[PDB]
């Protein structure tokens, strides 16, 4: 018959193997024909200094665009020519580099992921072409209300700290960053024991580790010692960022308390609220018979275009809330309806719904776990947040954990009686006060 | 309308003294008053319904 | 939906009193508008309890 | 009437019954000072001090 | 003193509203009491003797 | 270039317990949250004498 | 089919004649009180059904004002009720009963 | 050891009465099953425009079984998921789940596809939605592109609209759609697939449920390729253009040709931020065209008929150069200038591309489903692999010379000023 | 425009006595809430000039 917990025991486990070096070697073999290799490190935005803000995101431009092994074009060539694909992203903690090819090919996809790592020929000529290419795409993303409100919402919760700060930096470090300025940074963060080479599909692990030990080796000698970088934590502050701009046509509203951050076991139950708030969408069939009330309220009264719950995690802290987008006169329906929600399950929420909250985790875990490349994600990031894989058995463990007296526990401890970061972009003249989101954090019933 | 005769009745009784035939049939009007409105009434509208298959 | 906008009475302590759009910087000079309020009522509460023996 | 009997009414009673435990003693000890109930008030240490 | 005193009336008393309402109705019955008293005690020394409160002793039976 | 956009120095108006970026602002919600209310209970209390 | 029944039948008729909203002109369902199920049942009606529903409201409310009756003739006849809103009336009340069977797990 | 159990094979089906099934058991925590039906826009007719949009947007109303309430929130109470996925041919009803779940799943699939009310109230409040599901798609320059793309190639169903028709929004009636399912949800017309699924069970639904006659019979009336052109005044800074020729019918040796071919001239990027070295078209524009520009080679497959050429994003004064680079790329291929490595790097891509189309079990069960409807067999990755091998380099400057020499079909938005007719190319 | 839409005060007045939506069959039964109204404003013009005495 095979049922869902048996089935949850019958994916194999993820080998975890080190190298002398530092570099953590990690693969969950499976029976596909490809596979997705890549280097997660330990490097982003909250790493980089005020006078460096955009050097992560540089590197990121220049990582592909040549080596010393292969110079400019050769890259592109070899890994197009073997009909792989070559992908690359940069947030506030992690920085990652992965290689989506056929499972035969590993030995060569390892091996362009050391050069790159490693190698990088950051050619005076191509950084000159990139300052030209990031400054277009800051005015690209000016252009999506979404990024910028979620930009707005670190900057003023994290308000002076490392984590304020955009992935992508500002104008002023584009045009002015030098060839010594992302040389410093490279030699700094790009070391052994902060990064993972990750990889999932048709693929043994002894195979790995030898590719490894073959070109990943020549980071030793003598390292560290004279400059150990830890993170300092950042502190969140209770704020509010309004952009009133009333030539958008609809507003843009993000919302968030203090989250715990990757490792504290409560984000579990957290996510389980969320899950019971849900996302909603104009283009959603469900309509009034939506099971959540704030997505079911917001569509029979046509309240927003959207809205989206969220559990941005860092490490030791994070954004926990929601956002939304809606017309001009529907800012202050949506905030309370919302605000509303969280109070409910604060204080009164019920087993039926939080088994639904469950199942939809079970269900978004599972479903999000989907061929090599989402796997090979999931082994790079969780090595550098968790230190181990966590099973996707301990997951149900810890899901199967939380009844109604845990999401309003939970609940009450992140979201009752808090200070929330709001972030306003747009026609944002009904977007409520300060003070008045503020009362609604909490309820004179209770 | 027996509401109406009802109250026409204690309204009679109100401005008679407390002897013989109006102690009785002025509680007798009183318990009819609360009787109608509580259970007669709700009672009927409950048939009506019945009589039209709703 | 928030009953403070949809109900009737509601409605009305809620555009006089409490979402009513205000200017950011009146002076303590607007403060006596209230204050006539509460001494037409404070006359009122007074007068009455006077009356109650004059 | 029917329709609010069930398993989640029940959680949703269980989840507001200190709430309105707190809420009586907010009542009472607020009705008891307001009046200076003197029948209650004869047992608290402090507030005592009325000797006939 | 560990965390504070602040702290911990918030935690204990000050999170729900229903307890914020208990603390200040149970805190408006023990400041009424040690209120109209120690404001009669203060108004006893700026008018010692004056008062029949003093005199009674005087005239007994 | 909306990544220009950086909060204000707020230090001029903070809590002293709110001052430092390296210490997390949870250590002292409670005993601020605490004061403030404890004007609001005790303000609630003259006014209901 | 019993001699009995034709009689609740009878007295039946007897109630309808009596309650005279045939001599209105009415329809049995244009007398219903309108609630939330009801409104959404009217709501419910095809366009002929809804129309005609509409003039019947609209000829009563006429004769009521005046004071009159229609013709003996003109009067709804107990036999040719059309009880146009019954199955409508009760999808709308078996929909609800479901949302709040639901409503209690 | 970290290994894997031993994968389980495909089991495939084809019941008397015309129906396939096809089944997985990937013994994977979650569960997929489609019921893709031979139901798409083609099919629709110009008296019933749009028709096969709102039955897709439609799949939430009340059924026999299950009432548009227990419908959505069954579902979302074992955090499932109901998605209906239209292209020009196919109509595929997608349900998901954790395996203990699938009973309830197709207990409203079957409803959902077998035994819908469209209910009179129900359609006229669903209405609406074709204009904002129209609206959120129509607001990629691509969309409207490719929509006018098939209008202008085709006189007849692959001509018809993905979209409904604007004048039909509000106008598609309850017995259209009741018509619609009659005689296009049919066994004959009709593919049950199941991942994490025992092949008995799917077989037993199959049997019991999915059994329907008295629908329409072939694969409709046989799409008539015309050619011509659809231009679209704009105002949208860059210019959006495609230029096709008529092809192969998918399953068919010269459509594998024209696979290989869309992989030599280029498709997609494959490097994050890339000049797109290997891209013939790309390098061909590039070489005289130094403003942001796109190019890729466009390639549709249908039942009976063809698209391919080229796809081009460009400001509005490249417009000319960027199509005349591109053709003219083109052009070079048929007359004979392509060499054995050009192809053995496409044929790379080709492999590749298609084995990771497959890789997780929403890219499985669609291609599984789109097999079984238009080929009615299965077809494993290996032999697939062996049939882009097949394609010899002739073959390709074959397809290269097809779409030189055949009529062409246009279609371009934006500030044409500069854009050139089909006459001037 | 019509006045007594636009203004404030009127705006009230029509909305209550001059364009007021009312039924078209309303008995005589319906003429006692404007009968109130009659009545308690004579008894507070009756009720003043008494106290004007009293
Ligand atoms: C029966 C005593 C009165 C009461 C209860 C009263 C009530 C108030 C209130 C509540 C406000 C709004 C708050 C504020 O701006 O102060 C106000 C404003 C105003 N009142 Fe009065 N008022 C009275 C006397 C007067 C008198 C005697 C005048 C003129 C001779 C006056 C003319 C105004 C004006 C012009 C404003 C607008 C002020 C502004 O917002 O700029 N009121 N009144
Ligand atoms: C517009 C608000 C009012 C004003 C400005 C007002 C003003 C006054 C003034 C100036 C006096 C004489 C003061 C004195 O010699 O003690 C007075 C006394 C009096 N008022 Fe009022 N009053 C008001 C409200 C009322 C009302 C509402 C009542 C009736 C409920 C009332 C009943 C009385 C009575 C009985 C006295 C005589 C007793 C006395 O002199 O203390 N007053 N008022
Ligand atoms: C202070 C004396 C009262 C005044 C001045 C008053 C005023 C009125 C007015 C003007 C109307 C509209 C015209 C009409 O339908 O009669 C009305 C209707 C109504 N009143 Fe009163 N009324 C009073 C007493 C009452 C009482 C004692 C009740 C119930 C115990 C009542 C309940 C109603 C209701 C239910 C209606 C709606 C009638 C309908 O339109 O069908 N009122 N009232
Ligand atoms: C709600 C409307 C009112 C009602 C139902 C009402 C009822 C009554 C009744 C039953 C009497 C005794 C009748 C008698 O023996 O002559 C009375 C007398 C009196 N009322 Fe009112 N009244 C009302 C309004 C008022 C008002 C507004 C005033 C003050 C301006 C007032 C002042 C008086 C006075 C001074 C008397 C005593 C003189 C007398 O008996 O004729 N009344 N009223």
């Amino acid at each position: 018959t095979a049922t869902y917990a048996q089935a949850l025991q019958s994916v194999p486990e993820t080998q975890v193997s080190q190298l002398d070096n530092g570099l953590r070697v990690a693969s969950e073999q499976s029976s596909q024909p490809t596979c997705t290799v890549g280097v997660w490190i330990d490097a982003g935005s909250r790493y980089e200094s005020e006078k460096n803000n955009g050097a992560g995101y540089f590197v990121e431009h220049l990582a592909f665009k040549g080596t010393k092994n292969r110079p400019g074009n050769a890259l592109e060539k070899e890994v197009e020519s073997m009909g792989a694909h070559l992908n690359a992203y940069s947030t506030r903690e992690h920085t990652a580099y992965y290689i989506k090819a056929l499972s035969k090919d590993l030995p060569k996809a390892v091996e362009l992921l050391a050069d790159i790592v490693q190698n990088c020929s950051l050619e005076d000529s191509q950084i000159e072409k990139e300052r030209d290419v990031i400054l277009q795409e800051l005015q690209e993303n000016d252009t999506s209300m979404r990024d910028v409100v979620f930009n707005y919402l670190h900057a003023t919760a994290f308000q002076g700290t490392p984590l304020a700060q955009s992935v992508e930096g500002p104008s002023e470090n584009v045009r002015k960053l030098s060839r010594a300025d992302l040389t410093e940074y490279l030699s700094r963060h790009y070391k052994a024991p902060r990064m993972v080479l990750a990889a999932a599909g048709g693929l043994e692990h002894r195979q790995l580790l030898d590719l490894a030990q073959k070109h990943f080796s020549g980071l030793s000698g003598t390292y560290d010692e004279d400059a150990v970088p830890t993170l300092s934590p950042c502190r969140f502050t209770g704020s509010q960022i309004c952009h009133r701009e009333d030539g958008l046509p609809l507003a843009h509203v993000a919302i968030a308390v203090e989250g715990p951050g990757w490792a504290h076991p409560d984000n579990v139950a957290l996510q389980v609220a969320n899950a019971i708030i849900g996302h909603y969408d104009c283009t959603y069939g469900g309509g009034a018979h939506l099971s959540s009330p704030l997505a079911s309220i917001a569509a029979t009264n046509k309240l927003c275009q959207s809205f989206q719950t969220f559990n941005i995690c860092y490490a030791d802290t994070g954004l926990l809330g929601a956002h939304f987008v809606c017309d001009h006169m529907s800012i202050d329906d949506m905030m309370f309806v919302l605000q509303g929600q969280w109070m409910r399950l604060c204080t009164s929420a019920t087993e039926s719904e939080v088994l639904r909250g469950k199942n939809l985790l079970r269900n978004a875990l599972v479903s999000h776990l989907d061929g090599t490349t989402p796997v090979c994600e999931d082994i790079g990031r969780s090595l550098l947040t968790y230190g181990r894989r966590i099973p996707l058995a301990e997951w149900e463990s810890r899901i199967a954990e939380v009844d109604a007296r845990v999401v309003r526990e939970v609940c009450s401890k992140y979201f009752y009686d808090q200070c929330p970061a709001v972030a306003g972009f747009g026609p944002i003249e009904q977007l409520p006060d300060y003070n008045r989101i503020r009362s609604g954090m909490f309820w004179l019933r209770f | 309308w027996a509401l109406v005769a009802d109250l026409l009745t204690l309204t009679w009784i109100g401005g008679q003294p407390v002897e013989h035939p109006y102690i009785t049939i002025g509680q007798l009007a009183s318990v009819l008053y609360f009787l109608l409105i509580l259970v007669l009434m709700p009672t009927a509208g409950t048939i009506e319904n019945k009589l039209l298959k709703w | 939906t928030n009953i403070r906008k949809s109900h009737p009475l509601m409605k009305i302590v809620n555009n006089a009193f409490i979402d009513l759009p205000a200017p950011s910087n009146i002076s303590s000079w607007w403060n006596f508008g209230s204050l006539l309020g509460i001494c037409l009522i404070l006359q009122i509460l007074t007068g009455l309890f006077l009356a109650m023996h004059y | 009437l029917t329709r609010f009997l069930g398993p989640r009414y029940r959680q949703l009673a269980r989840n507001w019954v200190p709430t309105a435990q707190l809420w009586g003693a907010v009542g009472a000890v607020g009705l008891v000072w307001a009046t200076d109930s003197r029948l209650i008030l004869d047992w608290v240490p402090y507030i005592n001090g009325k000797f006939k | 003193v560990a965390p504070t005193l602040t702290a911990r009336l918030y935690s204990l008393l000050f999170r729900r509203t229903s307890t914020f309402a208990l603390t200040i109705v149970v805190g408006a019955l023990f400041f009424e009491r040690a209120f109209d008293q120690g404001a009669d005690a203060i108004y006893e020394h700026i008018n010692e003797g004056k008062l029949w409160k003093h005199i009674k002793h005087k005239y007994e039976n | 270039s909306h990544t220009d956009i950086k909060v204000p120095d707020f230090s001029d108006y903070r809590r002293p317990e709110v001052l430092d970026s390296t210490k997390s602002s949870k250590e002292s919600s409670e005993a601020r949250k605490g004061f403030s209310y404890l004007v609001t209970a005790t303000t609630t209390v003259g006014v209901a004498y | 089919v019993s001699a009995s029944s034709r009689w609740l039948e009878g007295i039946r008729k007897w109630y309808y004649n009596a309650a005279g909203f045939n001599k209105l002109g009415l329809m049995r369902d244009d007398t219903i009180h309108e609630n939330d199920d009801v409104k959404e049942a009217i709501r419910r009606l095809p366009e002929n059904l809804y129309d005609d529903r509409v003039f019947r409201i609209k000829r009563a409310l006429d004769l009521s004002m005046r004071q009159q009756i229609l013709p003996k003739e003109q009067w709804t006849k107990y036999e040719e009720d059309k009880s146009y809103l019954e199955p409508y009336l009760k999808e709308v009340i078996r929909e609800r009963k479901e949302r709040e069977e639901w409503a209690k797990k | 050891a970290g290994v894997p159990p031993h994968p389980q094979d495909l089991e495939f089906t084809r019941l008397p009465n015309g129906l396939v099934i096809a089944s997985l058991e990937n013994y994977a925590p979650a569960s997929r099953i489609g019921l893709f039906i031979k139901a798409g826009s083609r099919y629709e007719n110009s008296n019933n425009l749009g028709t096969s949009h709102l039955l897709r947007l439609a799949s939430s109303l009340t059924t026999k079984g299950a009432s548009s309430f227990k419908i959505t929130r069954g579902i979302e109470a074992v955090g499932g998921k109901l998605s209906v996925t239209s292209t020009r041919e196919n109509m595929a009803y997608t349900v998901e789940c954790l395996r203990d779940d699938v009973d309830i799943l197709m207990e409203f699939l079957l409803n959902v596809t077998t035994a819908p009310e469209f209910r009179r109230w129900e359609v006229a409040a669903l209405q609406p939605q074709l204009r904002i599901d129209k609206a959120v798609a129509l607001q990629n320059p691509q969309a409207h592109v490719i929509e006018n793309l098939h209008a202008a190639a085709y006189r007849n169903a692959l001509a018809n609209s993905l979209y409904c028709p604007d004048y039909r929004i509000g106008k598609v009636t309850p017995v259209e759609l009741h018509d619609y399912v009659q005689n296009h949800f049919t066994s004959a017309r009709m593919a049950l697939i199941g991942l994490g699924v025992s092949h008995p069970v799917l077989k037993q639904v199959a049997e019991q449920f999915l059994n329907i006659r008295g629908g329409l019979g072939l694969s409709g009336a046989k799409a008539k390729y015309h050619g011509g052109e659809i231009r679209e005044q704009n105002g949208d800074s860059l210019v959006h253009a495609a230029l096709v020729a008529e092809s192969a019918a998918i399953g068919s040796a010269e459509a594998n040709a024209f696979s290989v071919l869309q992989h030599v001239l280029g498709a997609g990027p494959h490097v994050k931020r890339g000049s797109n070295a290997t891209s013939s078209l790309y390098q061909a524009v590039a070489k005289g065209v130094h403003q942001p520009f796109d190019v890729s080679a466009f390639n549709a497959s249908y039942s009976d008929s063809g698209l391919f050429g080229f796809y081009t994003i460009s400001q509005a004064a490249s417009a000319g150069d960027v199509i005349k680079a591109a053709y003219n790329q083109v052009k070079t291929i048929a007359q004979g200038n392509l060499s054995n490595p050009d192809v053995q790097a496409a044929k790379n891509k080709l492999k590749a591309g298609y084995l990771m189309s497959v890789e997780s079990s929403e890219g499985f069960l669609d291609e599984v489903g789109s097999q079984a409807l238009a080929a009615g067999s299965y077809t494993p990755p290996s032999t697939v692999l062996q049939q882009i091998d097949a394609v010899a380099d002739a073959d390709v400057i074959n397809a290269a010379k097809k779409f030189v020499s055949g009529r062409k079909s246009m279609a371009a938005s934006g500030n044409l000023g500069h854009t050139p007719f089909i006459d001037e190319l």
